[PDB]
């Protein structure tokens, strides 16, 4: 009935409506191997991509073919899209309608491209793209409610009520772990350790998911791990090599506390967050703190909810009472509020034709995606 | 030669400027709010010998009379 | 008397200041702070990172802006401390606080806390002899000569109108919201957010200001030339860098008539003038069209003034009588009627006796100042 | 005590010292490990074959020289405690560790290890009263007199570009890539290995080393005299090897810019170097753009400046012109930048005491490394 394909700069995910799972789950990045001079026989692929990529990243270089929502290349783009389809699915698209996302501070231009370019290459009946965070509450159960995207490049504020936001009051500031991973990478270059293809990143990033967890404060911690190495924790990587961090492992994402870990001019989650509330109504900010709703992929690490809470905690009076919403499945559950959305009769009632781009052009992309 | 045969690592040579080439309102038309010629003399005699007197300045928030308006007590 | 009495042009956007006789403006300069922003320890720099003027606005990646005013309220005083420090410089003012008399500018109806705070630096840690410090208005019309006047003006963050005749204060009729250029580097800003371009930084904010006084025009026809097809031909930008026109630059002050669209309510700029018009009388509001305001440095644009006569055409009945200027000095124009009036013989019983405001203060400012 | 201090200088392939008050560092030692080809069939011989200029040009037959710190990536010690050792022996300077204060440079993105181990040997082993660690581009823009200045140069195994204004310089901002002629000798033997010639350890090196700074030169159209023709001139070894080059005699910028062609992950002097002038402030990085300090101790032949103008043109913004710095000699300014460093002020403000060193130690060398 229709085709469910969530997104997304690292992991894109696709499947169908009711479905729970999402039948393709694979990184959404553009493996690009060591082509050299020198002859050579039996062939390859030009350049394999995401999990074909990684099967052999041993020469495959996954570069990024979007930056924080910078798509660099629409046709390396496309044949992610056309190979995932026809590598998971198989499937026309000439079936359903598609279903896709995306995110603001796009230029108009690039979601015009994109669906312009799915008439072109796909010829699909209709089709839509929406708001992550519009799933996320969707799946969440609310139509009041502010959440936080915290993908693998992105990060956005946005609170509800009723269903009726403010594009004023949905805050935005497109960084995520991607940085935290050169951050990381580069401090433990520092430590002595080799850094230089994109492999080091996949074996960084993996690590960084598996150490980056939350404490309270640094400078006691710092204090009891300069006292006491226990905490320093060891780790054998595929190679020999066994490094041991402590600090390292909770203090990464102490950055998206803080910016002057990097310098960046700008304010903490939390404080952004805040001012995020700031741009509300007295009462419905009050409902903020009840609708204290959590997304983003890379929130999957323990303890910062309890961080955030203590933040604002100190920052809104007593009466705010805190009630955070910490679901630990928000990376899927943007996949699965689509699949929810794509049941809803009324909603696949509202589309984007053909004869749309046809004959409007693309205006109807301004009036229509979202 | 400061220092030629004595140390061969010095820079000369060298144009480190970066150079280049020579290579180089009043709608009026409106209806809309004038301006007068500034003559601070002119208006100094305009605003000659205003002889304004403060006699109970006051223009607090206060309600205890009628109303209050200093700046009053002139030749 | 050697002891000049020292005029103090300070405005939200435009800050200056000056004397009683000295006609031409004195020193130009910027309303902010400037923070130094990196480190080493190599000798050749130059420090004490309060940092205004030339270097200020020359190495604006090494310093930060500091806004503590927030329309024409400061929070931090110190900085203002600071500023007025550097306005004591002798490469400033070469004079000393205490020993000559001083005016100052100030827009009404802000919070009599921020004149007390003021006061006390004022005279506690500056014992200056004589001090008065009034409404901008009342300056222009000083330049001006008229009795009457309707000041219509907005520096960088406040619009204001200020009906008036032969100096009778009608407070009910007067008004003030406060809104000016500030949101239109921000809304600049957003039409770049919108366009992927993000310029964030203090110094990135001069750039868009850069624009801002820039690359600007108007039109007289908010639809009827929104709707069309633009050219938005490139501009080189101090970078090295060349961006489109962009018919958003004239769209940007009509959120000044339309701040719904940026979502806080008002009503518009010529509408609350014609409140104040209605809150006149019959008699007198024909001098009120015969009376206009030439005022506010923001107000320069193509067509600006047709279109807000346009308005009044919309607004106003018949037999309306509006003319129009050869402008000199918009800005400079209230500070230079503050100098005159400065220079008056009366002007002395308009000061604040130090001495009494060490006996009570600022209550007896209040009630003697209006 | 108030004698001249020692003032040691660093480097991968040349390394040097002197004193406060040296116009000339009066040893161009290289940076290498002398060592024996064979084992020594006859006990008590010159252990090690610990050999320095003539030394090293002594004999030949059991002697196989290495590098004790590879591109500036140091691993062991003993050959530098030899080296030091050597140096702090009579014949260098004729004095100790404790007659003088020592100054010293480190180059960045390394271990702390590093200076923990040099430390220990500079306070332990021998006894330095006043000791002091810094950079290396610092003390050449000293000797060029610029405080300011996009900074550039690349030693024998290390490249780095740092963006300088009065010393000031964000670690962001800040790009290293730590490679150079000494693989650039290892492609010339490689060029040769195409070329079937003599293959067998150090010496070949050596020689080659002497044909890269000597009997190499660059080009600036590779494509075009790849396909041009010449006869291929040739040298004379002590055996009188008259071998022809060709291009491989002018290969090395398939190294420098284009080293990835060679299979390799990288990127190119010129782009790293331009996007840490793009980490700064634009318009800063504008006028930076008309100062950007050129150096290099390898980077010594012709025509390549005119190649990196050409990436300049490639990467500039069009018509804003940036002309060809050609600094020749690029070794000494490093000396020279320590020796008025330390002739100064500063090592006053900026020394090691040993005691303190007793006292913490890394804890102190981190305290007061800035
Ligand atoms: N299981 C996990 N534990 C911790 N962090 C995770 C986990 N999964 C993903 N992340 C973080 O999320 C980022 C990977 O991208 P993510 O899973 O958020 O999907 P995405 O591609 O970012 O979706 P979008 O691009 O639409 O935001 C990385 O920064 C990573 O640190
Ligand atoms: N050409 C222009 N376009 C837009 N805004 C301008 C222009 N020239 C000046 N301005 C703005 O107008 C304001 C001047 O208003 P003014 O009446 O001087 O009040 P203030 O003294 O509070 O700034 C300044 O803030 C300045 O930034
Ligand atoms: N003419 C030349 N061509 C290429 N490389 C050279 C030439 N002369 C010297 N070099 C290399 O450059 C290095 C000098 O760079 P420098 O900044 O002194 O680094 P280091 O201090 O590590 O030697 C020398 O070690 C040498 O190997």
């Amino acid at each position: 009935a229709a085709l469910v394909v969530d997104n997304g700069s690292g992991m894109c995910k696709a499947g169908f409506a009711g479905d729970d799972a999402p039948r393709a789950v694979f990184p959404s990045i553009v493996g690009r191997p060591r082509h050299q001079g020198v002859m050579v026989g039996m062939g390859q692929k030009d350049s394999y991509v995401g999990d074909e990529a990684q099967s052999k990243r041993g020469i495959l270089t996954l570069k990024y073919p979007i930056e924080h929502g910078i798509v660099t290349n629409w046709d390396d783009m496309e044949k992610i899209w056309h190979h995932t389809f026809y590598n998971e699915l198989r499937v026309a698209p000439e079936e359903h309608p598609v279903l896709l996302t995306e995110a603001p501070l796009n230029p108009k231009a690039n979601r015009e491209k994109m669906t312009q370019i799915m008439f072109e290459t796909f010829n699909t009946p209709a089709m839509y793209v929406a708001i992550q965070a519009v799933l996320s509450l969707y799946a969440s159960g609310r139509t009041t409610g502010i959440v936080m995207d915290s993908g693998d490049g992105v990060t956005h504020t946005v609170p509800i009520y009723e269903g009726y936001a403010l594009p004023h009051a949905i805050l935005r500031l497109d960084l995520a772990g991607r940085d935290l991973t050169d951050y990381l990478m580069k401090i433990l270059t520092e430590r002595g350790y080799s850094f230089t293809t994109t492999a080091e990143r996949e074996i960084v990033r993996d690590i960084k998911e598996k150490l980056c967890y939350v404490a309270l404060d640094f400078e006691q911690e710092m204090a009891t791990a300069a006292s006491s190495s226990s905490l320093e924790k060891s780790y054998e990587l595929p190679d020999g090599q066994v490094i041991t961090i402590g600090n390292e492992r909770f203090r990464c994402p102490e950055a998206l506390f803080q910016p002057s870990f990097l310098g960046m001019e700008s304010c903490g989650i939390h404080e952004t967050t805040f001012n995020s509330i700031m741009k509300c109504d007295v009462d419905i900010r009050k409902d903020l703190y009840a609708n204290t709703v959590l997304s983003g992929g890379t929130t999957m690490y323990p303890g910062i909810a309890d961080r955030m809470q203590k933040e604002i905690t100190a920052l809104a009076p007593s009466t705010m009472k805190i009630k955070i919403i910490a679901p630990p499945e928000r990376k899927y559950s943007v996949w699965i509020g689509g699949s929810i959305l794509a049941s809803l009769s009324t909603f696949q009632q509202m589309w984007i034709s053909k004869q749309e781009y046809d004959e409007s052009g693309p205006s109807i992309v301004h009036r229509k995606c979202f | 030669d400061p220092k030629y045969a004595d140390l061969p690592g010095i820079a000369r040579n060298e144009p480190d400027v970066y150079e280049t080439s020579d290579l180089p309102q009043e709608e009026l038309t409106s209806t809309s709010v004038e301006h007068i010629i500034v003559n601070p003399n002119a208006a100094y005699d305009k605003f000659k010998d205003k002889r304004v007197g403060t006699k109970g300045l006051d223009f607090s928030d206060r309600i205890g009379k009628t109303k209050r308006t200093g700046y009053e007590s002139g030749e | 008397i050697a002891n000049q009495p020292v005029v103090i042009d300070n405005g939200s956007g435009v800050i200056k200041a000056g004397f009683a006789g000295d006609q031409i403006p004195k020193y130009c300069f910027p309303n902010y702070v400037g923070r130094p922003k990196h480190v080493r320890v190599m000798a050749g720099a130059l420090e004490g990172d309060i940092f205004i003027g030339p270097k200020a606005e020359e190495h604006r990646g090494l310093l930060s802006i500091r806004y503590p005013m927030e329309h024409g309220i400061v929070k931090d005083w110190n900085d203002m401390e600071r500023i007025w420090q550097y306005v004591y410089s002798k490469d400033q003012l070469q004079t000393f606080s205490e020993e000559h008399p001083v005016l100052l500018t100030e827009a009404p109806l802000n919070p009599r806390k921020n004149r007390e705070r003021a006061a006390e630096v004022f005279f506690e840690t500056f014992n200056v002899p004589a001090l008065f410090i009034s409404m901008q208005a009342v300056l222009s019309l000083y330049a001006t000569g008229r009795t009457t006047g309707v000041v219509l003006d907005s520096g960088d963050g406040v619009t204001h109108a200020v009906p008036i005749y032969e100096g009778f204060a009608m407070p009910h009729s007067i008004m003030r919201i406060d809104i000016a250029g500030r949101d239109v580097s921000r809304f600049l800003r957003l039409y770049l957010r919108k366009e992927g371009y993000d310029f964030h930084s203090s110094s990135e904010f001069e750039i868009v200001k850069a624009i801002k006084e820039r690359a600007c025009y108007l039109s007289i026809n908010p639809q009827k030339d929104e709707t069309l097809e633009t050219e938005k031909a490139q501009y080189y930008l101090p970078d090295g860098s060349t961006i489109e026109i962009g018919p958003s630059r004239f769209r940007a002050p009509e959120l000044l008539f339309r701040p719904d669209l940026i979502g806080e309510e008002s009503e518009g700029i010529h509408e609350v003038l014609v409140f104040a018009i209605q809150k006149s009388d019959m008699d007198l509001r024909r001098t009120l069209f015969s009376n206009i305001v030439l005022s506010g440095g923001s107000t320069l644009f193509k067509g600006f003034g047709d279109r807000l006569l346009s308005e009044v055409k919309k607004l106003a009945p018949k037999d309306v009588k509006i003319r129009i200027s050869a402008p000199q000095e918009r800005l400079y124009s209230t500070w230079i009627g503050g100098s005159i009036l400065a220079s008056l013989d009366t002007f002395k019983k308009m000061w604040v006796s130090k001495k009494e405001y060490e006996e009570d203060g600022a209550r007896s400012i209040h009630r003697k100042t209006f």
